[PDB]
């Protein structure tokens, strides 16, 4: 039994967790995905792995799950261990709903979902999930809200950060760009595509291979959308014609 | 090599390896002789101490007031041992009345210590029992392994040194049988005699007797109560 | 609550009214008594009313999976088996008296099921509220080997009897009929009763009505 | 790669680099280590059994020797492989024929017995704990709708019909016998079907071998009963062969 | 007497990916092809069903199965993995229909049957399904094909094809597949696809057919196999 | 790699005799039996200045009667001292009497080989305590004073040492003691020998030194009254 | 309900009535009392008919598959025994009173009664359920030692045909069951056919 | 045939040419335990085990190897006594629970089969190992009469006239084959079954044997009993005599 036994959760000589160091290389191999925050919004912009020419695409979205009214997320890593955080995330959030009846604040169902990411890492014999999630949302006590979430439980509210391929490439670029209380929903959709656009295998870039939805609150109700084809195709000539007048 | 690390794995010989280190505990403890008549059995032990400073350790625990053992191997194996044979015996005698008869007990044990050398992740009772009885049937000495096997012996001796108590009770087991109680009891310290070099021998300190009967209950002398039987011993036969 | 069931020549033919009552007042005029068990094998529902809906849609779940497994059609002792062992667990808490009747591979089969967990098989059942009533038009007109239309008749005056007599049953007869070849679900066989139309209208002038306070919340 | 190994994949109930069951594999080959054949074939009116009665020494108890097992008094089967694992599998069929009975109330088909066992089966596959049963069962029985019925399960979970089957160490040179016999076309009958069964048993072995050395179980359209023919009627089926 | 494991058997590599289940996928490569197309207007689903022996009876044991009375399966790879993925799937059919009164949507089932096959990915002492599936369905006047993998995704496809060579039979598929095709059409196009890696004549008993539509999923007779494949309509 | 319950080829548990290894890591404590009282001796070890020396408490009280001293891993002796503690108040609950010490250490000898892996509470031991421990206290008999290790094998002492310089502290007690001594002899002998043992010299604020006698309850020695004894080096 | 089993040198002799009251209507004039177990073995039932029923299809399930493990006809004392096990154990939740009646190659004809409390006994003749209270007197005098089949026959048909007409609880129709080595043949006795009993009037 | 690294670690571990190595080495178990004989008659069972005497300190009696499931069955045990005790038990509490549900003495045919199969269930999983002895049943009735089944470790039950487990298991066949144990009655067996353990028994390999025998037929009324002291010298002084 011992020896047909894998040892997942052992700490090893460095002191340091193999199988999440292991499945941290595998939201690595993953399609890129970025969520930044601005004054007036939140956003998430991701890389649709998904292509070919007979999808039937039926669903509103690929990788972008609705978990509350006021919440969204985005993930990173295996779509089957994710659909089953997703599903515990819209589980939590109205367990809060039933008992307070209120919405969930973000940083508490983030932290409630990272709970039992690290008691799998500590306890069970089991394999740990290896998916990383960006969480946008609103409560009434801090307002827009961004957060990364890792395979061992560890949680972190960023402002602008990027998991999945070329991440640490990407999360220089948005160090570039982004300006701290000054970037509107309008200049951050537009900083989003120029990051996506560089930190990608195929270039070029289209309308049917990223995936962006936005959260903005609209006359006192959180409004949650993911962006058409068309609305996306905008967004990407306007970045396709900076690159023409930038030679001049 | 890689046979030797559970019950569950079987040798290519045909053996089971666990069980086999776990009779090697039994021999690195000391020597304990057990012997019996027509009317009593006793158990004669010798004692270790680990310095000179710290008293001589227990050998001989009660079951009931009919039932005695004496242990050799490990201590903690030896007092999970008793609490199940003194349990047992207090079922019989409060469902039943009447004094649970040593035969039954036994095979109660060879029934408990079965049971983990068959399961995965379990290990045998590292510890060897000399069982001195008396029922309606006469006195008996019982002898227990690691292994669920166990013996009904006239006269046995396990642990360290003890094949030289074990030639000794060989020469004289046709006397046992028709021996007076305090001419029984001489016969088994001049086997446990034996298994110390000839460097050393018997003392009121190191030596324990344990005797259950028709006469009296079982009862064990250790320091002031065991001087009595050391008088009047035959010289050291080196 | 009426409901019945014969065998005749060729198949079977279930009856059943349509009142539901809430203690001694009327709460549906038109309510589906007879229920779906299989494709073939169809059922008379009496006693508590929301037991009597979950308990045969549990077993008609459980043959929906027993028949996809074996490949074919399913047996109305499987139904009878099936609604007697879960009936009788529960010690007839789960009050629930049905009339099972469908067209098997061996023939017509016709069963009566208790609350408690007894069956029996007979010619003709009757169970609820009328089943007196409806038993006493079987016991003076029924006969061995009947034709379709000669016992779709026996049936609709036995519910009739249950119908007129007794207080707990009313309004429509609804009646079920299968055989080897043919199913026959006819939902409005028979309407013996109807209202007197309102003749002297007593309708709300637009505006008689006091109001406080008044939202309106436009939508999509 | 063919014939590639990563990890366990060789000790325990898991996939190998080709996507491979290697236990499962293995589990075929426990088959074969009885040493014995089992040939099953299929008639119009009938479904006959036959297999080798391997007697070493005159100290065995012949009656109690049998491969032929009874599950219901309609449904019967014959078990080659592993003795040990091969009653364990029959004792599992006489629970799920029982309870199906009771449960359900009409008797079980072949068909869903010879699937039953499969889904058991199955377990033993995906699950690493225990090894698979070293054993295979062939069915037979009469189905009251469709009619005579011939099944068999693979240690693996594979269950199928059959118009004729064969199991054991001389399987695949027995299954080349029964296709010869069923290209051409036959009148199967209850005579014709019983002695296509012992000729191929004794073609492929070649032993021609006595009453005793053979046992036959059979279901017919007028006795669905499962019977066991036993050395006196055997022996008259044996006789009639040396004929033409 | 038996306890059972509790630790995980499939693990991440030091590269990143998951043994067991790339394993389990090249378990599906290596079985018989099975395509399933979309029509708008209907759904069919065609596997091959190669017996390769004559000797076994090939009305006795089916690849396509029912679920309910609007929602099929195909599969390819493992037989015995299948048919505790059908009965898994059958039962949380009737799980909805118990609670909801309402045929249970195609997208709603996938996902629950991707959910069972996810477990085996990462609980204790089992191994992930050799098996990728094939589930068509009506509802909501429209029809519906997905496909769920070992790994416990899973995907929404017009046309798709699987076992061996799945490759070959999708590009073929991207070039002969259109939108807005009929029932009878959707057959003929389907039927082609399992020709393209079949070899040794196509027979009625070869191949196995199921069709979905407004009137519900139903697997297609021998007979009406025959017609459809004799060269010709 | 091997389960925790294995016997080694010499007759012993692999576990068990790691265990005994993992003392003489630890601090050395000396305990010596009196007819008038058993004193205890333990060196604190500081490690920086900074730590509060008060807070190394190595020397705690199980009963008003009886006295502890441990030696090895600190972690572990606390669960073992704290269990201690409730069995004697269960005994006193019930008996309406103080437990005698070789009754409140054959207690604590239970806990001994009640590790494993298979056949256990999801909350169960998986290792051996790695504690020696002095049991030290007056009863009906006198004092007494008591040994324990981690195999469970309790014996009566009338003089022990045990931790890094167990060899060395041991010998010096064997030389010194005898039957008739006084119990401010006992003090003077214990703190002489522990200087000897240790790589720091000797202070107030470096020693825990405990008496239990017939006379009054346990007693903890302070810093004024440690220094009464110091004096005398 | 009246239910009885005589036994004869081949084998048994059964009857049961066919009358099952909900209070004071009828709720089955049909009702057949006379379960097959096995081959040749049979039993009567008595009491709640949910009950009854319930443990009858128990004892065919258990019996059923025990005979195929040891591969011999099924005892009568076998069949029995099951329905002890189950009429002693739930006596608290269970209303019946079983008369099991068979044949076996290795006894013979046998007759067991278990009533209420979930004891067992073996009888040459047995009686039991509502209506058997009223022919106590009439079985006692009428039997005589070593009757044949058709003397058995006629013995149930009369004791049958008596507790009907006194006993509310008991009326309809005679069911007959004679069990031998050739098997079990069955007959039903109809209205004209009952055995015809003198009513006493001024 | 061995195999080393794997497969021969778990009982849930095929090898590489489908077989069960830890079954193997529990067989393996048995054959280095001494003889024990048992054949029937015409009238019964008479069993018979030879008893290597470790030291001559124990009492004539002990490690017995013959023991009472029921009143009326009987057991030979060979191989680890400790593994013999324990399946005794089991075997003595399947007995009890057939008297307590269907009232009358359990068949040796249905005991032998319901004990094989717990002796089965330790062949598959990694938790459990596999029984190291195998053991012999007998018992003697009205209707059934003369009766004998042995079990190996595997969980394999056969009926058997005269079978023979240990050491010497081919030598001690041979010798049974000679005999007319059909014909034979069983008082003139226990003088033949005493004589063969004679010679079977290595005296030079070995050191000292006693010897030990049971009854269990007619002419114990069909309760298993032990041969008293004036029958079994009587069976010894033959065994001596007919070796010169």
């Amino acid at each position: 039994s011992r020896r047909y036994d894998s040892r997942t959760t052992i700490f090893s000589p460095e002191g340091r967790l193999y199988q999440v160091e292991y499945a941290m290389e595998a939201i690595g191999h993953a399609g890129t995905c970025l969520g930044i925050l601005a004054n007036d919004g939140v956003l998430l912009a991701a890389e649709r792995r998904n292509i070919h020419k007979l999808l039937d695409e039926v669903f509103f979205s690929e990788k972008i799950y609705k978990l509350n009214e006021d919440m969204a997320c985005s993930v990173a890593g295996i779509t089957s261990d994710a659909n089953v955080l997703t599903n515990e995330l819209r589980l939590i959030a109205q367990r809060y709903l039933l008992q307070y009846q209120e919405p969930i604040p973000c940083e508490q169902l983030v932290t409630a979902l990272c709970d039992i990411k690290q008691a799998y890492t500590q306890f069970g014999g089991k394999r740990p999930f290896g998916v990383s999630l960006l969480y946008i949302g609103w409560d009434k006590h801090y307002g827009f809200q961004l957060y990364q979430s890792d395979p061992s439980g560890n949680y972190g509210g960023w402002k602008a950060t990027c998991i999945g391929n070329n991440s640490a490439a990407a999360v220089s670029m948005l160090k570039q760009d982004y300006k701290e209380g000054e970037m509107t929903l309008k200049s951050a959709l537009a900083l989003a595509v120029k990051v996506l656009n560089k930190t990608m295998d195929v270039s070029k870039l289209s309308a049917e291979k990223v995936e962006i939805a936005t959260l903005t609150r609209e006359s006192g109700k959180t409004v949650i959308r993911v962006l058409k084809q068309k609305e996306v195709e905008q967004l990407i000539k306007k970045h396709e014609e900076e690159e023409a007048k930038a030679e001049r | 090599n890689q046979y030797d690390n559970d019950v569950t794995v079987w040798s290519p010989q045909g053996r089971i390896h666990q069980i086999e280190y776990a009779m090697e505990a039994v021999k690195q403890g000391s020597a304990t002789v057990g012997l019996k008549s027509k009317t009593h059995a006793v158990l004669v032990a010798l004692k270790r101490a680990q310095s000179e400073l710290a008293a001589h350790q227990k050998k001989i625990l009660h079951v009931d007031n009919h039932i005695g053992i004496s242990i050799a191997g490990l201590t903690a194996d030896a007092r999970l041992l008793c609490n199940f044979m003194r349990q047992e015996c207090l079922d019989s005698r409060f469902v039943f009345d009447r004094p649970l008869p040593v035969s039954r007990l036994v095979s109660l044990i060879g029934s408990k210590t079965q049971i983990p050398t068959q399961r995965y992740g379990r290990r045998p009772y590292g510890v060897g029992l000399l069982i001195a009885g008396y029922d309606d049937m006469g006195p008996h000495i019982f002898q227990t392994c690691p292994s669920a096997n166990y013996f009904d012996c006239r006269a046995m001796s396990i642990g360290a040194r003890s094949q030289s108590a074990r030639t000794y009770l060989e020469r004289h087991m046709s006397e046992f049988m028709e021996c007076n109680l305090d001419e029984l009891v001489k016969h088994g310290l001049r086997a446990l005699r034996e298994t110390l070099p000839a460097e050393q021998d018997l003392t009121t300190k190191n030596v324990s007797i344990g005797i259950v009967g028709k006469d009296l209950e079982f009862t064990i002398y250790d320091d002031d109560d065991v001087s009595p039987f050391l008088d009047g011993l035959e010289e050291r036969p080196q | 609550t009426t409901i019945a069931g014969v065998v005749y020549k060729d198949g079977i033919v279930l009856g059943a009214d349509t009142r539901a009552t809430e203690g001694m007042v009327v709460a549906d005029k038109n309510c589906s008594k007879i229920h779906f068990i299989s494709p073939n094998i169809y059922c008379c529902g009496a006693g508590t009313a929301a037991d009597t809906d979950m308990t045969t849609q549990l077993i008609s779940s459980n043959l929906e999976l027993h028949s996809l497994t074996t490949g074919r059609l399913p047996r109305v002792v499987t139904a009878n088996r099936m609604l007697k062992q879960m009936l009788f667990r529960y010690q007839g808490y789960i009050g629930a008296a049905l009339v099972l009747g469908g067209v098997d591979v061996t023939g017509p089969h016709l069963y009566s099921i208790y609350p408690h967990g007894s069956t029996d098989k007979l010619p003709y059942v009757t169970m609820g509220s009328g089943s007196l009533a409806a038993m006493a038009v079987f016991e003076d007109k029924f006969r061995p080997d009947m034709e379709e239309e000669e016992a779709k008749k026996l049936v609709s005056e036995a519910i009739a009897a249950g119908i007129f007599n007794d207080l707990g049953s009313g309004s429509n007869i609804d009646l079920c009929v299968i055989s080897k070849s043919k199913l026959d679900f006819l939902r409005p066989f028979s309407v013996p009763n109807k209202k007197g139309t309102r003749l002297g209208r007593y309708r709300c002038e637009k505006g008689t009505t006091a109001v406080l306070t008044e939202k309106v919340t436009p939508l999509e | 790669s063919r014939g590639s190994s990563a990890g366990f994949d060789r000790h325990i109930t898991i996939f190998s680099p080709e996507g491979r069951l290697y236990q499962v594999e293995y589990a075929f080959k426990a088959i074969n280590q009885g040493g014995l054949t089992s040939v099953a074939v299929r008639g119009k009116d009938c479904a006959v059994i036959v297999t080798q009665k391997k007697v070493p020494d005159k100290l065995l108890d012949s009656s109690t020797v049998t491969h032929l097992f009874k599950i219901t008094e309609s449904i019967g089967c014959v078990m080659t492989g592993m003795t040990a694992d091969s009653r364990s599998q029959v004792q599992r069929a006489r629970y799920e024929a029982a309870n199906w009975k009771y449960k359900y109330g009409y008797e079980i088909p072949v068909d869903m017995l010879c699937k039953r066992i499969a889904d058991i089966s199955q377990v033993y596959t995906q699950n690493a704990e225990m090894r698979p049963l070293g054993c295979c069962m062939i069915l037979i029985g009469i189905d009251e709708e469709q009619g005579p019925q011939v099944y068999k399960c693979d240690p693996a979970g594979y269950y199928c019909g059959f118009k004729a089957t064969a199991a054991g160490v001389k399987q695949t040179e027995s299954t080349s016998f029964l296709e010869k016999k069923v290209k051409k076309k036959f009148d199967w009958t209850f005579e014709q079907t019983v002695e296509t069964a012992i000729t191929c048993l004794s073609t492929v072995l070649s032993i021609d071998f006595k009453p005793s050395e053979i046992e036959v179980g059979v279901v017919t359209v007028e006795n669905p009963k499962f019977r066991i023919l036993t050395e006196a009627e055997i022996d008259a089926h044996l006789v009639a062969l040396a004929e033409r | 007497a038996k306890r059972g494991y509790s630790f995980s058997l499939t693990t991440f590599s030091p590269s990143g990916k998951l043994v067991q289940i790339e394993y389990a996928l090249a378990a599906v490569a290596g079985g018989a092809p099975s395509v399933g197309i979309k029509a708008a207007n209907g759904v069919v689903l065609a596997t091959e069903k190669k017996q390769k022996s004559i000797l076994y009876d090939e009305r006795s044991v089916h690849k396509v199965e029912p679920i309910t009375k609007h929602i099929g399966l195909v599969y390819s790879g493992m037989g015995p993995d299948y048919r505790v993925l059908v009965h898994r799937a059958r039962k949380l059919a009737q799980q909805y229909y118990l609670v909801y009164q309402e045929p249970i949507p195609t997208a709603q089932l996938v996902q629950r049957v991707a959910s069972v096959m996810q477990e085996y990915t990462q609980s204790g002492g089992v191994r992930p399904f050799g098996v990728s599936l094939l589930i068509c369905g009506w509802n909501e006047g429209r029809p519906y094909l997905f496909q769920s993998d070992p790994s416990g995704a899973y995907f929404a496809w017009k046309a798709t094809a699987m076992g061996k060579n799945y490759v070959n039979g999708k590009t073929f598929l991207e070039k002969r597949y259109n939108e807005d095709l009929e029932l009878e059409d959707a057959i003929h196009t389907a039927i082609l696809t399992l020709k393209e890696s079949f070899e040794g004549q196509m027979t009625e008993d070869n191949i196995e057919v199921g069709i979905c539509n407004e009137a519900g999923f139903r697997r297609l007779t021998p007979t009406e196999v025959r017609d459809y494949l004799a060269a010709i309509a | 790699d091997r389960g925790v319950n294995t016997f080694s080829p010499e007759g012993r548990l692999f576990q068990v005799e790691y265990a005994i290894e993992a003392i003489k890591l630890g601090s050395t404590a000396i305990g010596i039996q009196t007819s008038e009282g058993v004193c205890l001796a333990v060196e604190k070890r500081i490690t920086s200045p900074l730590m509060e020396p008060s807070s190394i408490e190595k020397i705690v009280e199980i009963d008003a009667h009886i006295g502890c001293a441990m030696s090895g891993l600190i972690a572990d002796a606390k669960t073992l001292i704290d269990k201690a503690r409730v069995e004697t108040q269960n005994h006193w609950f019930t008996y309406n009497e103080t437990m005698t010490v070789e009754s409140v250490t054959q207690a604590v000898s239970n806990l001994a080989l009640q590790f494993g892996e298979e056949d256990a509470d999801p909350g169960a031991m998986s290792r051996p305590f790695g504690v020696a421990l002095l049991f030290g206290g007056v009863d009906e008999k006198g004092p007494q004073l008591f040994h324990m290790d981690p195999s469970g094998t309790f014996v009566q002492c009338d003089a022990r040492a045990i931790g890094s310089a167990s060899e060395g502290a041991q010998s010096s007690l064997q030389e010194v003691y005898h039957k008739s001594m006084t119990l401010k002899e006992a003090i003077k002998s214990s703190l002489i020998i522990l200087k000897q043992v240790m790589e720091e010299k000797l202070n107030a604020t470096n020693i825990e030194l405990a008496t239990v006698q017939p006379g009054q309850n346990f007693h903890m020695f302070t810093k004024e009254e440690l220094e009464e004894v110091i004096k005398d080096i | 309900t009246t239910i009885m089993a005589v036994q004869f040198n081949g084998g048994v002799v059964l009857g049961a009535d066919s009358r099952t009251t909900t209070g004071s209507y009828i709720a089955n004039r049909v009702t057949d009392k006379l379960t097959p177990i096995h081959d040749h073995i049979f039993c009567c039932r008595s009491g709640s008919a949910a009950d009854t029923q319930a443990v009858a299809d128990a004892v065919t399930y258990q019996l059923g598959f025990h005979s195929i493990e040891l591969n011999e006809p099924p005892l009568v004392h076998t069949a029995a025994s099951l329905f002890k096990e189950m009429c002693y154990r739930y006596r608290e939740d269970l209303m019946a009173g079983i008369i099991i009646a068979g044949w076996d190659p290795q006894e013979g004809g046998q007759v067991y009664s278990v009533p209420m409390g979930g004891m067992m006994v073996r009888q040459s003749f047995a009686i039991g359920g509502s209506g058997s209270s009223y022919i106590y007197g009439y079985v006692d005098a009428t039997y005589r030692e070593g009757m044949t089949k058709d003397e058995c026959l006629q013995f149930t048909a009369n004791a049958l045909a008596l507790a009907m007409e006194r006993d509310g609880s008991s009326g309809g129709v005679i069911r007959l069951a004679a069990i031998q080595e050739s098997g079990v043949e069955r007959q039903v006795l109809l209205g004209d056919q009952i055995p015809k009993f003198t009513i006493a009037t001024l | 045939s061995s195999i080393g690294t794997g497969y021969d670690l778990s009982a849930s571990t095929f090898s590489p040419d489908g077989r069960v190595f830890q079954v193997e080495y529990a067989m393996k178990a048995v054959e280095n335990s001494s003889t024990a004989i048992g054949i029937r008659c015409k009238d019964g069972v008479v069993f018979g085990v030879e008893k290597l005497v470790l030291s001559k300190l124990y009492e004539e009696g002990s490690n017995k190897r013959l023991f009472n499931v029921d009143r009326h069955v009987g057991m030979a045990v060979a191989g680890l006594l400790a593994d013999a005790r324990s399946l005794a038990d089991i075997a003595r509490e399947e007995a009890s629970n057939f008297r307590s549900n269907f009232g009358y003495n359990i068949p040796l045919k249905h005991l032998a089969d319901r004990v094989a199969m717990y002796v089965h269930a330790y062949t598959l999983y990694s938790a459990v190992r596999p029984f190291g002895c195998s053991f012999m049943l007998g018992s003697y009735s009205a209707n059934d009469g003369a009766q004998l089944y042995m079990i190996d470790p595997s969980g394999v039950s056969y009926g058997y006239w005269g079978c023979a487990i240990g050491k010497a298991r081919q030598a001690a066949k041979t010798e049974i084959e000679k005999l007319q144990m059909k014909e034979m009655t069983c008082r003139d067996v226990v003088k033949e079954v005493a004589k063969i353990i004679y010679i079977v028994h290595d005296e030079v390999k070995d050191k000292a044997f006693e010897l030990e025998l049971s009854w269990v037929g007619e002419l114990t009324k069909g309760r298993h009993e032990i041969v008293p002291k004036d029958i079994r010298e009587e069976a010894e002084k033959y065994a001596k005599e007919s070796l010169k």
